[PDB]
RNA sequence: CAUGCUUGAGGUUCUAACUCUGGUCCGUAAUCCGGAUCGAGGACAGUGUAUGGUGGGCAGUUUGACUGGGGCGGUCUCCUCCUAAAGAGUAACGGAGGAGUACGAAGGUGCGCUCAGACCGGUCGGAAAUCGGUCGCAGAGUAUAAAGGCAAAAGCGCGCUUGACUGCGAGACAGACACGUCGAGCAGGUACGAAAGUAGGUCUUAGUGAUCCGGUGGUUCUGUAUGGAAGGGCCAUCGCU
RNA sequence: UCGCUGUGAAGAUGCAGUGUAUCCGCGGCUAGACGGAAAGACCCCGUGAACCUUUACUGUAGCUUUGCACUGGACUUUGA
RNA sequence: UUAAAAACACAGCACUCUGCAAACACGAAAGUGGACGUAUAGGGUGUGACGCCUGCCCGGUGCCGGAAGGUUAAUUGAUGG
RNA sequence: AACCCACUCCCGUUGAAAAGGUAGGGGAUGACUUGUGGAUCGGAGUGAAAGGCUAAUCAAGCUCGGAGAUAGCUGGUUCUC
RNA sequence: AAUGGGUCAGCGACUUAUAUUCAGUGGCAAGCUUAACCGUAUAGGGUAGGCGUAGCGAAAGCGAGUCUUAAUAGGGCGUU
């Protein structure tokens, strides 16, 4: 960072925003990857039973990256508009 | 030497414009209208403390 | 002494002579006063710089009275 | 051991899938005597410059 | 006003805390030290802790660069001209000058109009006031240096007025970076004008200072168990010869 | 391991041209080898060091002011 | 261990501090020196036998005395938000 | 005279000697010289005061540690195409 | 006629650890890889964790989009 005397870039500049400490339990989980719960059931808890997230979150949405292979179940987690389509149209539900 | 004021607007907004004026020489205050972005109209501005 | 002052230089002339393609928005002289007038296609800046409003060639023509110098802008 | 990134460096860049954004100088005061086309201009966020790039990613310890 | 129970300061006194580098007894065979007892002082002195003053007695440091060697003197940022070799740029402790502002109209628009000077004629003025005529055309003017401009006058006067607007922005010029300069067009709301239209300050180029930190006005953000709040973010703005 | 006049990082035994001159000691003298000795002490530089000064800056020992504690009784003046 | 002097000391002179558990100095302190002394004494400062003398200035900076008034610390906590 | 000192010249300077010698010089009953034993020391001591002396070392001794302090400065950096 | 070397022989100066980025060369591949630790001990187990499969925004959040904005206008960044 130094420049020879000169003011540098890290201090001729403002500091700005701010870090969330909300988003720290949260993840997101592709439609691609939906088809590899053990069965039939996508919850919190099954996801970490496969390696798809850490265990430390609570907060999972799913996002239309792909495409959903077989029919499941979602169990308290919110999806896109987009895949919460694809999810229906390949005979999945979508309660509580 | 010009001295910096506000111009606070008449509606209910807290927008504001800054510019400076010669109190010495001209005493009074301005009256001047201008555009309120927050409503969307030509309203009236008055002036104020820059402080 | 007491001269050793100076300012910096402000890169003022022609950007674009006669002929050349030139597009919308583009800077074709820097000027103090207007040593050059706008012709047909070009705008006045309020530091009296000419730019291009339309596409087309550089013209660089001398006419009319007061034997003013004008650059416009024409088909290609 | 680890390499420590500089405090006040990351405090000014932000890591995206763009480049590494960073905010505006001539914004803090003195804001009367300046134009608003001026004052408009420097309002966003910016990408940082091409020779500009290895100084600070250095000091964020991203090579 | 009287008394009552409190309460800040002042003075005097008492003895019982404390102090004695005062006497005589014991430990003891001892000018230390204790204990006892007389004497003196006395809630003072003195010590702990908190706080104002003084304090080179002592301490850790600072005290710029350029520069026909250093020092002394001068300079250090910005604008205009020459050097600068007819595109741009271009050095010297080279030659010459300015800036660290002004203006709510000195800005916008519609309408209208041309100067300086000379001569002749004309009450006190008389070369130079105001008036009439002819010539003159820019030798005037332009807020502020100099250069480049100025008849659709960019110069001058009058009526209305706030576009010295908000969000942007195709495209460029400059450029190590950070900064800088110009701008058609679109969307909102305007002002002049019958209207085509013009207006995002001023004839242009100087009139300026990053980040940090702190203050003020807003705010679909955040807010450490939860609801708030404090604090933080975002937007606007203030504080550096 | 010669002289001279030029040249040349600018004062040459060593380069150019030219002149002199068999090979090797000993006793003497110091003109040169920018002779030996000591990483110039003068001068400048280093965002070097020590020590000294003061109305440089920031602190501090010591000295001093007051609140609280050790610390009590009575009388009187007096404000609330 | 390149300077023996006009440098230092000196007897004499003056100012100033100190009442004794003295001022002052060495000691985180106990203590010790001053002193088993007591203002004809003790410490600091200047001048430097002797003779004749030592003039004017108290504005600055120190030191000494004054206490009326102004400014003023910890502490306390009326009032307002 | 002894004894203590160190004013001048010369010699010596790879010395007989890391401060001497020969020839002259000053004090020599005193603020004298000297033996033995003891006390005070490193921001400290001691100093008739030269910034002198504290083991041939002094504008802050020596020794061992922090410690391979730091050195934008000199020097050096090893086989072949 | 600027520095260093009297000569010989021996010794004498780009290293190591941990975190990383780029290139070459390999193993697996929408997945890849384990750390401490167990261990029949260079095997095998251990996938806690790390990186990748999605971005934009200061954030809440929304997501092949998103931010700015009164604005499905323009523009920044991203997407085959
Ligand atoms: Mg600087
Ligand atoms: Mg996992
Ligand atoms: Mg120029
Ligand atoms: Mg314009
Ligand atoms: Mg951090
Ligand atoms: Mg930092
Ligand atoms: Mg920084
Ligand atoms: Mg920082
Ligand atoms: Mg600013
Ligand atoms: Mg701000
Ligand atoms: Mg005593
Ligand atoms: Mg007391
Ligand atoms: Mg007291
Ligand atoms: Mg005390
Ligand atoms: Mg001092
Ligand atoms: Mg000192
Ligand atoms: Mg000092
Ligand atoms: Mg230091
Ligand atoms: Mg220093
Ligand atoms: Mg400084
Ligand atoms: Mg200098
Ligand atoms: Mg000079
Ligand atoms: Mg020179
Ligand atoms: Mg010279
Ligand atoms: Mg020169
Ligand atoms: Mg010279
Ligand atoms: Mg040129
Ligand atoms: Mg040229
Ligand atoms: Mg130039
Ligand atoms: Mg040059
Ligand atoms: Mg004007
Ligand atoms: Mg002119
Ligand atoms: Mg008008
Ligand atoms: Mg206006
Ligand atoms: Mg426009
Ligand atoms: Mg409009
Ligand atoms: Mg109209
Ligand atoms: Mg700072
Ligand atoms: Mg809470
Ligand atoms: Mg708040
Ligand atoms: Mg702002
Ligand atoms: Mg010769
Ligand atoms: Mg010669
Ligand atoms: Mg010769
Ligand atoms: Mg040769
Ligand atoms: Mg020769
Ligand atoms: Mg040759
Ligand atoms: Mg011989
Ligand atoms: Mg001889
Ligand atoms: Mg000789
Ligand atoms: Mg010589
Ligand atoms: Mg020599
Ligand atoms: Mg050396
Ligand atoms: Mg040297
Ligand atoms: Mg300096
Ligand atoms: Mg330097
Ligand atoms: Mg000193
Ligand atoms: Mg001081
Ligand atoms: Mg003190
Ligand atoms: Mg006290
Ligand atoms: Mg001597
Ligand atoms: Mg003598
Ligand atoms: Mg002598
Ligand atoms: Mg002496
Ligand atoms: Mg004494
Ligand atoms: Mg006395
Ligand atoms: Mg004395
Ligand atoms: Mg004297
Ligand atoms: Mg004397
Ligand atoms: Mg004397
Ligand atoms: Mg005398
Ligand atoms: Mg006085
Ligand atoms: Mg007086
Ligand atoms: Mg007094
Ligand atoms: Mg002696
Ligand atoms: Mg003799
Ligand atoms: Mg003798
Ligand atoms: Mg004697
Ligand atoms: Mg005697
Ligand atoms: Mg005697
Ligand atoms: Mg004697
Ligand atoms: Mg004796
Ligand atoms: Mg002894
Ligand atoms: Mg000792
Ligand atoms: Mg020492
Ligand atoms: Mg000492
Ligand atoms: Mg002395
Ligand atoms: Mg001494
Ligand atoms: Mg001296
Ligand atoms: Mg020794
Ligand atoms: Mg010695
Ligand atoms: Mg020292
Ligand atoms: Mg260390
Ligand atoms: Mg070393
Ligand atoms: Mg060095
Ligand atoms: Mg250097
Ligand atoms: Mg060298
Ligand atoms: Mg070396
Ligand atoms: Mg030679
Ligand atoms: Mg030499
Ligand atoms: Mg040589
Ligand atoms: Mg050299
Ligand atoms: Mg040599
Ligand atoms: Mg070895
Ligand atoms: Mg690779
Ligand atoms: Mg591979
Ligand atoms: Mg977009
Ligand atoms: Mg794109």
């Amino acid at each position: 960072g130094f420049e020879g005397g000169q003011q540098p870039l890290h201090r001729r500049l403002p500091k700005f925003g701010f870090v969330s400490l909300k988003a720290m339990d949260r993840a997101e989980v592709r439609t691609s990857e939906l088809a590899k719960v053990e069965g039939d059931v996508v919850s919190l808890q099954t996801l970490k039973d496969a390696n798809l997230i850490n265990q430390h979150v609570q907060r999972v949405k799913v996002m239309l990256s792909g495409e959903v292979g077989r029919a499941v179940t979602l169990k308290g987690i919110a999806a896109t508009k987009g895949a919460r389509a694809a999810i229906e149209a390949a005979g999945g539900k979508f309660e509580d | 030497m010009r001295e910096l004021i506000r111009l606070v607007s008449s509606a209910g907004t807290g927008h504001f414009y800054t510019t400076d004026k010669n109190k010495r020489t001209k005493p009074e205050k301005i009256e001047i209208k201008k555009y309120d972005p927050v409503v969307r109209q030509h309203v009236i501005y008055k002036e104020a403390k820059i402080k | 002494t007491r001269n050793g002052r100076d300012s910096e230089s402000k890169r003022l002339g022609v950007k674009l002579f006669g002929g050349q393609a030139v597009k919308a928005g583009n800077i074709l002289v820097r000027q103090r006063g207007t040593k050059f007038h706008a012709g047909y296609g070009v705008g006045l800046g309020k530091d009296h710089t000419l730019f291009a409003k339309v596409d087309g060639v550089v013209k660089f023509e001398t006419k009319g009275a007061f034997g003013r110098k004008y650059v416009s802008i024409v088909a290609a | 051991p680890k390499m420590k990134t500089k405090s006040g460096a990351a405090k000014r860049f932000k890591k995206t899938a763009g480049g590494l954004k960073h905010k505006h100088a001539f914004k803090s005061h003195i804001l009367t005597k300046m134009t608003t086309k001026r004052k408009r201009q420097l309002r966003g966020t910016s990408m940082l410059n091409k020779s500009d790039v290895a100084r600070v990613e250095r000091s964020l310890r991203l090579r």
